[PDB]
RNA sequence: GGCUCAGGACAACGGUUGCACCCCCCGCGGCGGUCCUAGCCGGACACCGCUGGCAACCCGGCGCCAAGACGUGCGCGCAAGGGCGGGCGCCCGGGCGAGCAGCGUGACGCAGCGACGGCCCGCCCGGGCUUCCGGGGCAUCACCCGGUCGGCGCGGUCGCGGCGCGCCGAGGGCCCGACGCCUGGCGGAGAAUCAGGGUUCGACUCCGGAGAGCGGGCCUGCGAGACGGCCCGCAC
């Protein structure tokens, strides 16, 4: 649809920090997972010498 | 051999209890996948059966056995954990179950001196072991299996008849 | 309401004892959901809030199952039938009611698809050529809303279909 | 039969070692749930007001800790009912004051004072190994701590030397006979001495015999024995190395400070 | 939190075990892969304006608007449950005294989180039941019980269990005092008295239990059979 000045705040407006904060937790999640995985990755290259029982990722 | 030999008696066991026609449902060992039965060679474990620890040994009549019992503390699913106790049989006329006689001392402090008591307690016995009056037998804890039984016999001390009772604390 | 105290029960000796206190929430009980073959139509699931927030759903209507057969490791799903066999009475094979350890007719056709010729065991065999299959139910429904099983084979088959021939 | 969970704590039904009197008033702080439980802990407030007379109100002590001037393990608390327990790091960086949580001879909560070199870490006790989630171990310290993918050489009951900063384990001290120990409960709180007997008992405790320096001999069971390093201690510990004086003596130090 | 002690006499309660039959908010520490418009989605009500009923208590109808509210949902396969996977007399790692956990694979099912990311796990406090011992008087109460004792199967429960239902067999307790009746019977830590041994009491400060006129039922919520929460009968 298309003394003082008075008027309603607007919302649902996206503007910068809104994108800032997004971008940000999206790359705080890759990284943690990227960390998990390198941990996953190192502890298996360990225990050579032992057996292992863990759920492999499918796909 | 002699693995062959039990495997047949195992097997005899259950296909003559389908003939049991009398019996309302067919009654199995939850652990074992009937199905072994069909194969005849005897590359599987048609029976389980388990070591409580605590320093008991299994009967071979449990390991040899053709029963079911679920609530048998060898071939069932129970677990013994908690407390360890001996009494005397008092009687042996349920299905499955017998009671125990328990004597201890209570000391009167005024008097100085003590009284007899005793206590009934009820418990479950498995078809591996045979129980008569005035034996010695030995009791381990489990979950409730009834309204009155949370014990379960683990070891029979055989009695001789018309021996003279005695109070005998344990 | 429906209760499972033990303070209404008499004790070993045969006593009555005395009521103490008033009913708790702890020892409630709910009415059973008879859970029926179907045989405004359609699978009916329902939920219901336990103690801790956890949810428990109990089924009041279904018509189908997976099945297992163990021997040759086929698994598939299948449309139940009707129940035939019950261990505890007569009257919840008449109307049909699934429970754990009901003895059910399930078709054919998943099983038939494939290994219809294949040289497995020859008393399933001789079923799958037929129209139903003798099968067990395995799971508890009214607790978490499916009813499973496995198709009968050994001795039980054999106990099973002596009590139910003469019929 | 209460309805719910307690919330208060009434003066006399408090821990002794407190050492609360009976006269301050009807009620007594009841800490929050956190790494210590109520009967292995002490709040911050006790600390704050009760010791360190540094506040005479629960007021002042909030303000305090609203003002994040205490550190907890490099993390600032700001509940005045947190928790504090055995092997902590206390911290004020504001009156450069840095102590660590132990337990004295007579069996009381202790600040000692600390350095640096040492400060950056702590020692917990791990009590449980599991299978968590998809079969991954884990193992749980005293402190309510958890770690993933630990050494396997790391048992239970084993002493662990975890960095504040990250939260690394860097060494672990094995359970064993020669291996200088500290009671943490019972009668013999805050003794020190050396393991010297191991005694399994079947479905039952199992007890734990150790020999103090001076010759004392005295038992507790494993599920208050904690290591503290190899022969020598890891850490720093009271003036008195863990020697419980007698009556007798304890009457003469009394008399000599009178 | 505060008040009281009606009820209840192998019960509550005190000490001592266990859950390998269990549930758990806040807090602390971890963890964080989600099958098939994302410069940011959709509709409502509350307050309020107009208009009204009714003695009071109470509410009605129309009307534009907000979300850390509601609904839908972008996303690297993941909830519950189910089938199969160890032995040949016994004992000599993820973990135990103890075959307990987790995992692989074949089938089902798409639960929870996601328009400023938390489903899940561990600890902690608390609760539920449970083992052993103790737990009033009357023999002008001597025999008592009939889901009462045990077994099989299912259901329900957070969960074991005659807890409930169907079938089967018969049992269980008692002068070491059952059953029944009575109590101006809440229990303990403790109080009074005083050579020693003891007798009586224990509404009340701490802990535990029960109740909110009597008897029942229930919603919300992690948690209540709640009463300064709702519904019914009875008496006021
Ligand atoms: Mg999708
Ligand atoms: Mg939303
Ligand atoms: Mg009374
Ligand atoms: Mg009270
Ligand atoms: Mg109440
Ligand atoms: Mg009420
Ligand atoms: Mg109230």
């Amino acid at each position: 649809l298309f003394k003082k000045l008075k008027y309603p705040k607007v919302q649902r407006v996206v503007t910068d920090e809104k994108y800032a904060r997004k971008q940000r937790v999206i790359a705080e999640k890759k990284e943690i997972m990227r960390k998990s995985l390198q941990q996953l990755e190192e502890y298996k290259a360990l225990l050579s010498r032992m057996g292992k029982q863990h759920n492999i990722r499918i796909y | 051999r002699r693995a062959l030999e039990r495997a047949e008696t195992l097997r005899k066991a259950a296909y003559e209890m389908a003939e049991n026609q009398h019996e309302r449902a067919y009654h199995k060992q939850s652990q074992i996948f009937q199905g072994r039965f069909l194969r005849k060679d005897n590359a599987r474990c048609l029976r389980f059966y388990k070591s409580i620890g605590m320093g008991y040994h299994t009967p071979i009549t449990a390991i040899n056995g053709t029963y079911i019992d679920k609530k048998c503390p060898f071939t069932g699913n129970v677990s013994i954990r908690g407390r360890i106790l001996r009494g005397v049989v008092h009687s042996a006329k349920m299905q499955r179950s017998i009671i125990v006689r328990r004597d201890y001392l209570h000391f009167v402090q005024k008097y100085k001196r003590y009284e007899r008591r005793h206590k009934h307690v009820a418990a479950h016995l498995s078809p591996c072991f045979r129980v008569k009056e005035g034996d010695i037998v030995t009791i381990g804890e489990c979950r409730p299996l009834s309204k009155t039984i949370r014990f379960n016999v683990i070891k029979v001390e055989p009695v001789s008849e018309a021996a003279k009772k005695r109070f005998s604390p344990f | 309401g429906i209760t499972h105290d033990k303070m209404y029960k008499r004790s070993k000796t045969g006593a009555v004892q005395g009521k103490w206190h008033k009913k708790r929430k702890y020892n409630l009980g709910r009415q059973p959901a008879n859970t029926k073959l179907i045989v405004n139509e359609g699978q009916k699931i329902s939920t219901i809030r336990c103690r801790g927030g956890n949810i428990k759903r109990r089924a009041l209507r279904l018509s189908h199952g997976s099945f297992a057969w163990g021997s040759a490791d086929i698994s598939h799903k299948a449309r139940i039938l009707q129940v035939v066999y019950n261990s505890t009475s007569n009257e919840l094979v008449r109307t049909n009611t699934l429970v754990k350890g009901c003895v059910v007719q399930i078709d054919s056709a998943p099983f038939k698809s494939a290994l219809s010729n294949d040289t497995l065991d020859k008393e399933i065999l001789d079923q799958i050529r037929g129209d139903h299959i003798l099968a067990r139910i395995s799971s508890r429904p009214g607790q978490v809303g499916t009813a499973d099983g496995y198709i009968l084979e050994g001795p039980e088959l054999l106990f099973y279909q002596k009590k139910l021939a003469p019929k | 039969m209460a309805r719910g969970v307690r919330k208060h704590l009434k003066r006399l039904n408090a821990p002794k070692h407190w050492l609360l009197d009976k006269m301050g008033g009807i009620w007594a702080p009841r800490p929050t749930n956190g790494p210590h439980g109520l009967r292995e802990c002490i709040p911050l407030i006790l600390i704050l007001r009760n010791r360190l007379h540094y506040a005479n109100t629960y007021a002042e002590t909030s303000m305090i800790l609203q003002d994040k001037n205490v550190l907890i393990d490099g993390k600032p608390r700001t509940d005045p009912t947190f928790p504090v327990g055995f092997m902590d790091v206390f911290e004020i960086p504001k009156v450069h004051k840095t102590f660590r949580v132990l337990y004295d001879v007579k069996g009381r909560f202790t600040l000692v004072p600390i350095q640096s070199n040492e400060a950056g870490f702590k020692l917990c006790r791990v009590q449980k190994i599991f299978l968590g989630d998809k079969g991954m171990p884990y193992l749980s310290t005293h402190d309510a701590r958890t770690i993933r993918f630990p050494h396997p050489d790391i048992k239970t009951n084993d002493t662990i030397k975890i960095n504040l900063k990250t939260g690394k384990i860097d060494e672990w001290y094995k359970f064993d006979i020669g291996k200088i120990v500290m009671v943490t409960g019972g009668r013999n709180c805050g003794r020190i001495g050396t393991i010297q007997a191991i005694d399994k008992h079947m479905g039952s405790y199992t007890m734990i015999r150790m020999k103090d320096t001076e010759g004392t001999e005295f038992l507790t069971r494993l599920c208050n024995v904690f290591v503290i390093g190899n022969d020598s201690p890891a850490v720093a510990i009271p003036t008195t190395k863990g020697i419980r004086p007698d009556i007798i003596k304890n009457r003469e130090l009394r008399l000599r400070s009178i």
